[PDB]
């Protein structure tokens, strides 16, 4: 039964859920995939950011 | 300035694929060598290896490594943008991978001839299983020689024919490494 | 392309050291509980694990002493450095998914073994992967 | 071209003359399974149609 | 000498077969018949061709790999005819079971072909219903199926023909006297090992072999030649 | 020479000269899909030719003799006279097995011919006015032409031909007024009868090989007349053709395809065995075979005998059996076929006079109707065909009737809901390639990181430096750059080494001037076609 | 010497090389078209022809 509350909470999120606005929504994302968009372009980077730890 | 020598990506790519596939022998191998621990108690491998003929499988060798010769040959070629040196040696490598296979096919047809199968004994099932898998992956390499011709007989020769050219002579090159694993293992080591 | 190249020797001595450990043990304990003799299971697959790590490290590191300092191995690189042509990247292909079913239909033939599936089956493999091979150099519609 | 053309011309001339050839003097009439030249017979259709 | 075979033919049946018939013979309640009264036939033709040991209910039994060998078949059949007989195998003038003797009533050293008429004959009255025309088999209901008859040899046949193993009905020797069982041999033997006249076969399955590689295939290569003759725009 | 004279003595007796020259002058358009019939109409030569040897030595009488001929394994056997004849036929006769097979792959050739070329007519759209009458016609000949081949396989009276002959009987038999009255009519008495293999024989001989014959006259003299539709392209429109003319560059063509036909039938005629007869024995009523289906296109109304769910009425006095059932829906599946183009203007609301094709992605209605017939089809031959499909590929007899039942519900529907959103993402490709130009493929960084492909354009690009959309058309868009000739090949010359280089040059350079010389004529063409429509 | 085929990108072999079973001048793989293109062109070198075309009504 458990899995019930998931399937549903994909399907609705997917087509009406919270629409994102920030790069990082939960905020501290260290690695290279939050500096860009959500979702992301079809090739995946509009610019770069100087990278220079993990 | 001219730019960076990067590594070749799709040299990388075909050399972990054939590293990959060395595993997949090593199956077949191991298969073989417990097959040959288990006959080595009776002593019944001692009568059903004196079924092979080991001249013809030197004549077959010599066949596929001079095969491997001209494929570096054409590679050769290939580096230089000689179009035309890489469809003549390819063809000639064509032409020995083909002559490898129908000399393969000819053992086998003899030694059903003569009185091993597959039902025979376990040594007919190990022999044949390891040889017929290896067969398999030159007649695979002889139709991706054909495939490359294809390609260079319809598209002008850029460096994406060079490299396609180089790969396909890395996955000749380990065919021709396994097949001197194996015929050491199954002619001479036995 | 410097470190990876590097890595990838641990893993492959490692194999390698215990391949000869378990060869020898297994060739001389006669322990209770199990039976003494070398067994060539195990064994060949360790000698030959070592040997796929020992290629991928080898190659590596053949191809890498040619190489240049690539920006992305400089520890302070700028985003301009690598600002050019990235390389050629298949935008999209039906081919794959013609291949994945051609090899799905010559499996279906291994499994009730009719030959005539099989037979098929290898020639709409290499059909599909042909076609794969030649997508980005068909001739233009010969007028 | 000319050689590409002729090589498929003469492919048909044998092709035909093969034809002929089977027709006319190929075995052809019926074996039981224990005959001999069942061989031949079993041949007769596929090879005239073949060439 | 069968006094002393009876013993390994205990042995043989001690081992494997008693979880489905018993110890006695007399079955299990969901798990197995009873083989009182089969004889040697039916435990010759279930164990040669490989039927027994049955590893899996279903709807039906499948022909594979044999678990024992000839002389231990003989040995647990002559266990079971111990307990109350049956049919019995057709063995030769010599004493070994009959094999290519049985085809055709007239049999010298080749097929006789008034032998492989009548058989012909038969076979489509009585088998070919259920197998094809040829014996290439065929379907029942609720996931059965008359299975190839390449695959049998001449006594297999013979004591499929007398025992009737699941859905097979009995053709008992009186019904089907041995001239008629032996012409029926010579039938599917001739039908086996003759090439077909007219080219590759394409199974003989009939009219759905044969559409199947025109309707895909032939028409396939046509079209393939028209876009080469042709354009695409 | 003399033939200027021969010339001459013709047209001053019948004056042709103004008549041929305007027939050598028609101009056909060239696309691969436009020479499936020709399939058909080859397939349709060699059936009536390879017949004619056949009636040679087949003899249609349901009157027995004891066979004393060249099949041994079936001397002494009493058999009908047909049978006898078609293996004396098969064995006696020097190639006549070769000649009976050959007519038989003929007949499968030619009615999945018929199937291919109908399914391009349906899917482009070819039917529309003022076509219509070629699809009314067509459809009566792919009807016709299996009635034919369904009693052309009877004639030899075999253990097989006779149980569909036993069917179609008891099929007859079954109508709820005059089913009896029609049967003793159609066999003369009851089955089987005398008169029954002779009919069958001219029906098979003469009669519908007559009408066959004359339809297909008026169907090609049809097209000839309205001259043949064309897909939309660079200068093409509603009032004019582009192709090649009739000769000679199109009439050497159809000759070549007739001879890739011909010869592939001959290749396939002996190289596999098609209805062995021989091992199949005489037909009598008590005898029957598991695997006992008609021919490959009868399967579909063998199916759908399977798939009934055994409805039958009793009335009283009378009965109306279950299998009226399948006549019915069968008749309504030809009918809903036969009247299809109004069916089509009262929904798709036009009655316009169209000459250029659609992309059946383009339609996706009609092409997701076609795929789901093609499914339901497809369902009910492989429905016909179970009992093997059961017995090789291991699936229960039981299930393979259910799924046949239930799939020609649902089945249906899924392939028209796949194939609607197939169809869309499609023309989708197509609007994001005329609106976006083609992806090379080539990705580039930027100085500030961004990844990029540059994307090539097809039309005129504003001043922003991006392409201006193009209206779509209907014709085909390229979609990579190796169909534009980016991929073609720089050096010249045959295999082991090349051309001379002053020879190389010069026929790169002439290449390249006819096709951008092509290009012009194309491009004002359609310039002109502007001017001409204002 | 050896032939070269045109669409063969120049170099000199003295100061690098063009590429080899291990190394190459890019990242990914080459381009089928020839690296020493540069896309976008214009329309009418592109050698397509937009068609033009109406339907009845
Ligand atoms: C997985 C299950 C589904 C089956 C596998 C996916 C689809 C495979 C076929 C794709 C064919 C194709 O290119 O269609 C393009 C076509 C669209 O046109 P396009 O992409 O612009 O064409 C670009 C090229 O011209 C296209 O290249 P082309 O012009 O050279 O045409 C190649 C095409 C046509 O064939 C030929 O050109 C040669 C003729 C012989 C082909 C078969 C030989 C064997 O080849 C085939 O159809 C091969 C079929 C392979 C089947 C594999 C086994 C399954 O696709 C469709 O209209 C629908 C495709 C079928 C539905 C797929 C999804 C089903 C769910
Ligand atoms: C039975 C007898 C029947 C006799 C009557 C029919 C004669 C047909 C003759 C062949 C023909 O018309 O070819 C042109 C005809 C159309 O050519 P096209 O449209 O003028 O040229 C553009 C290419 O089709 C665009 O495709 P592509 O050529 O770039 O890539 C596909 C590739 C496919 O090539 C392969 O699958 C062969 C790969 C190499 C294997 C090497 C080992 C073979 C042993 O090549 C071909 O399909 C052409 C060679 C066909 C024979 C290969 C064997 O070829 C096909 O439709 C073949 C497609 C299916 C091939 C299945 C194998
Ligand atoms: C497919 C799997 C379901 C299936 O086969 O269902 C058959 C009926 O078809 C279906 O519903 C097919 C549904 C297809 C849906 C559309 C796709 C009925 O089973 P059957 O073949 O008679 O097997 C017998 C057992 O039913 C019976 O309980 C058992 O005691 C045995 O007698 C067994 O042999
Ligand atoms: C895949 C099918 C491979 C060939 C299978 C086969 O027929 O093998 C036996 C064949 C002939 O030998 P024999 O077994 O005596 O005759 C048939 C007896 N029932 O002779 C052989 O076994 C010859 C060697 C066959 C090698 C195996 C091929 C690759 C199998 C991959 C799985
Ligand atoms: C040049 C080419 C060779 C190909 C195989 C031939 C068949 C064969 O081997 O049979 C024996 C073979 C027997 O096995 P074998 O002798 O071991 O090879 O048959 C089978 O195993 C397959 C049985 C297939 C059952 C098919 C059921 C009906 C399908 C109808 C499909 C209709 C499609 C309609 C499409 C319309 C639009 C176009
Ligand atoms: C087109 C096929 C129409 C079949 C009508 C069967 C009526 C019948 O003989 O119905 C008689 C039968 C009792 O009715 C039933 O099974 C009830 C269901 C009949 C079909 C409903 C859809
Ligand atoms: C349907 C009612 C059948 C008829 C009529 C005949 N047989 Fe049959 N046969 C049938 C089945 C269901 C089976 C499988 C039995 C099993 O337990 O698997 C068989 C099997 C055979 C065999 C064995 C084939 C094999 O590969 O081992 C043979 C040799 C055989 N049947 C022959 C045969 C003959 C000659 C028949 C006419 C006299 C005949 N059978 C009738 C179902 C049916
Ligand atoms: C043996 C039967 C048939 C023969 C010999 C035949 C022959 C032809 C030929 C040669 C063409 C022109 C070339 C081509 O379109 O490929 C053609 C076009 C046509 N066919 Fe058929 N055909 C047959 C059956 C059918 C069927 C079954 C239909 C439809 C139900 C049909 C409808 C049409 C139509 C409408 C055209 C003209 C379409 C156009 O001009 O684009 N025909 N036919
Ligand atoms: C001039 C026209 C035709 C003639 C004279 C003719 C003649 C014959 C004869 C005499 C037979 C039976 C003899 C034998 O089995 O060899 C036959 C069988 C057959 N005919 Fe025809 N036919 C003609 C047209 C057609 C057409 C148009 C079709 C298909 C639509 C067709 C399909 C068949 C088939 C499938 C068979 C069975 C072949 C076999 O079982 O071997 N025929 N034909
Ligand atoms: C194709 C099917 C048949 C088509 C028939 C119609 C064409 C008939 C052609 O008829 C042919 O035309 C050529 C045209 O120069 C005439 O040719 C003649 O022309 C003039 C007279 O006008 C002579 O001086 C000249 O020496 C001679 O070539 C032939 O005398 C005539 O026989």
């Amino acid at each position: 039964l458990s899995v019930i509350p998931f399937i549903w909470n994909v399907f609705k999120s997917w087509r009406y859920g919270e629409l994102v606005t920030v790069d990082d929504p939960w905020g501290y994302g260290n690695s290279l995939e939050w500096a860009t968009s959500c979702p992301p372009p079809r090739h995946n980077f509009a610019s770069l950011p100087r990278i220079r730890s993990e | 300035v001219a730019a960076l020598n990067r590594p070749n990506m799709v040299s990388v790519g075909t050399i972990v694929f054939l590293s990959q596939e060395l595993m997949f022998f090593a199956g077949l191998f191991a298969m073989y060598f417990v097959s040959r621990a288990n006959g080595l108690a009776n002593g019944s491998w001692g009568e059903q290896t004196d079924h092979l003929n080991v001249p013809y499988a030197l004549l077959i060798t010599v066949i596929l490594v001079s095969s491997s010769v001209t494929c570096q040959f054409g590679v050769f070629a290939a580096e230089r943008g000689d179009v035309y040196g890489l469809r003549k040696w390819f063809l000639v490598t064509i032409i020995l991978g083909s002559i490898f296979v129908i000399g393969q096919g000819y053992e086998y047809i003899t030694l059903v001839g003569h009185g091993l199968t597959i039902q025979s004994s376990v040594y007919g099932s190990a022999f044949f299983i390891t040889t017929g898998f290896h067969a398999l992956h030159v007649i695979a390499g002889v139709m991706a020689f054909v495939v490359v011709l294809m390609r260079i007989h319809k598209s002008k020769f850029t460096p994406a024919q060079a490299t396609a050219a180089m790969v396909v002579s890395y996955y000749w090159h380990f065919v021709d490494v396994v097949w001197i694993g194996l015929f050491i293992t199954i002619y001479f080591i036995q | 392309m410097k470190s990876s190249a590097k890595l990838m020797y641990g893993p492959t001595v490692f194999m390698a050291a215990m391949a000869v450990i378990y060869i020898f043990a297994t060739m001389h304990v006669s322990d209770g509980g199990s039976v003494k003799g070398v067994e060539w299971v195990g064994s060949v697959a360790l000698v030959l694990s070592a040997g796929l790590t020992l290629m991928l490290g080898v190659y590596l590191h053949f191809t890498e002493v040619r190489v240049d300092v690539l920006p992305e191995d400089w520890e302070e690189a700028e985003v301009a450095d690598k600002a050019g042509t990235l390389g050629f990247f298949s935008p999209s292909s039906i081919w794959p998914a013609a291949m994945s079913g051609a090899v799905g239909f010559l499996a279906f033939g291994v499994v009730y073994f009719h030959y005539w599936m099989i037979a098929v089956g290898l020639m709409l493999l290499i059909f599909t992967i042909t076609k794969l091979n030649l997508q980005y150099g068909v001739p233009k519609e010969k007028h | 071209a000319a050689r590409a053309v002729t090589f498929w011309l003469v492919l048909g001339i044998i092709g035909g003359l093969g034809f002929l050839a089977t027709y006319i003097f190929w075995p052809w009439e019926y074996k039981a399974h224990g005959d001999e030249g069942l061989l031949a017979y079993t041949l007769y259709t596929p090879m005239l149609g073949i060439t | 000498d069968d006094q002393a075979l009876i013993s390994e033919g205990k042995d043989l049946y001690d081992v494997a077969c008693i979880t489905c018939h018993g110890v006695n013979l007399q079955g299990v309640e969901d798990r197995g018949p009873s083989l009182v009264g089969v004889g040697e036939g039916a435990v010759y033709f279930q164990v040669h061709s490989g039927r027994m040991p049955i590893l899996r209910n279903e709807a039906q039994a499948e022909r594979k790999a044999p678990r024992y060998t000839e002389a231990q078949t003989l040995a647990i059949a002559a266990y079971v005819a111990a307990n109350g007989g049956g049919p019995g195998l057709v063995y030769n003038e010599d004493g070994t079971l009959a094999m290519e003797e049985l085809r055709g009533e007239n049999y010298d050293g080749q097929i006789t072909s008034a032998d492989v008429a009548r058989g012909g004959d038969l076979f489509r009255l009585n088998c070919a219903s259920c197998h094809n025309f040829t014996g290439r088999g065929g379907a029942l209901s609720s996931g059965k199926y008359a299975p190839n008859l390449d695959a049998a040899n001449e006594q297999e046949i013979y004591q499929a023909m007398l025992t009737g193993p699941q859905n097979m009905p009995k053709f008992s020797d009186r019904q089907l006297s041995a001239d008629e069982k032996k012409d029926i041999i010579a039938f599917i033997k001739s039908t086996k090992e003759t090439p077909s006249p007219g080219g590759y076969s394409l199974g003989s399955l009939g009219p759905v072999a044969e559409g199947l590689f025109m309707w895909v295939f032939g028409i396939l290569v046509l079209v393939a030649a028209a876009m080469w003759i042709g354009s695409r725009s | 020479m003399s033939l200027a004279t021969v010339g001459n003595n013709l047209d001053s007796r019948y004056t042709m000269a103004s008549g041929i020259r305007r027939q050598i002058n028609k101009v056909f358009p060239t696309h691969w899909s436009f020479m499936l019939g020709e399939i058909a109409l080859y397939s349709f030569i060699v059936l009536l030719l390879t017949g004619v040897y056949l009636t040679l030595f087949f003899d249609p009488s349901i009157t027995k003799v004891i066979y004393d001929g060249g099949y041994l394994p079936l001397n002494g056997v009493e058999m009908s006279r047909a049978y006898a004849t078609a293996l004396d036929i098969s064995f006696e006769v020097r190639g006549g097995l070769f000649i009976r097979q050959m007519h038989h792959w003929a007949a499968l050739l030619f009615v999945v011919s018929m199937l291919v070329h109908m399914l391009r007519i349906f899917f482009t759209g070819a039917f529309r006015r003022p076509r219509e009458a070629n699809w009314i016609i067509g459809v009566v000949l792919i009807i016709l032409g299996m009635a034919e081949g369904f009693m052309g396989y009877s004639l030899p009276d075999d253990l097989l031909s006779g149980v569909g002959l036993r069917i179609m009987s008891a099929i007859i038999v079954g109508l709820p007024i005059i089913g009896t009255w029609m049967h003793w009519l159609i066999f003369g008495g009851d089955f089987p009868s005398d008169l029954m293999l002779d009919r069958f024989y001219i029906a098979h001989v003469l009669i519908i090989p007559a009408i066959l014959l004359g339809l297909i006259a008026a169907h090609l003299a049809l097209v000839w007349y309205q001259k043949h539709t064309q897909f939309p392209g660079a200068g093409r429109t509603e009032n004019n053709v582009i192709g090649i003319r009739i000769m000679p560059l199109f009439a050497v063509k159809a000759v070549a395809f007739g001879l890739i036909v011909f010869g592939f039938l001959a290749l396939l005629a002996g190289v596999t065995t098609i209805n062995a007869i021989w091992n199949l024995g005489p037909y009598n009523p008590s005898q029957v075979s598991a695997g006992s289906q008609p021919d490959v296109y009868m399967l579909w109304t063998d199916g759908a005998a399977r798939v009934m769910p055994a409805w039958e009425l009793y009335l009283g006095n009378y009965t109306i059996p279950a299998v009226f059932w399948v006549a019915v829906m069968l008749g309504i599946l030809v009918v809903l076929l036969v009247t299809y183009p109004f069916i089509e203007r009262k929904f798709t609301g036009d009655d316009a006079h169209h000459n250029l094709l659609q992309r059946p992605r383009d339609v996706p209605v009609r092409t997701s109707l076609g795929v789901m017939a093609l499914v339901f089809y497809i369902l009910l031959t492989v429905s016909g065909g179970n009992d093997v499909y059961a017995m090789q590929f291991h699936v229960s007899l039981n299930a393979m009737t259910w799924i046949g039942r239930i799939g020609l519900i649902v089945g249906p529907a899924i392939a028209y809901f796949i194939t609607y959103r197939l169809c869309i993402g499609l023309q989708r490709s197509d609007r994001e390639v005329l609106e976006h130009g083609i992806e090379t493929g080539i990705i580039k960084q930027m100085p500030n990181g961004a990844f990029i492909e540059v994307h090539q354009p097809l039309g005129p690009v504003d001043d922003h430096g991006h392409p201006i959309p193009l209206p779509y058309a209907g014709a085909a868009v390229p979609k990579q750059m190796n169909q534009l000739g980016y991929a073609e090949v720089e050096t010249r010359g045959g295999f082991f080494g090349p051309d001379p280089e002053d020879i190389r040059a010069k026929a790169k350079e002439i290449e390249h001037a006819n096709h951008i010389e092509e290009a012009n004529t194309l491009r004002a063409l359609n310039e002109a076609n502007i001017e001409r429509d204002k | 010497k050896h032939f070269v085929d045109p669409a063969w990108p120049e170099h000199n072999p003295a100061d690098g090389h063009v590429v080899t079973e291990l190394i190459s001048k890019v990242a990914g793989a080459s381009s089928p078209w020839g690296d020493d293109k540069e896309f976008p062109v214009s329309a009418e070198e592109t050698g397509y022809v937009h068609p033009y075309t109406r339907i009845n009504r």
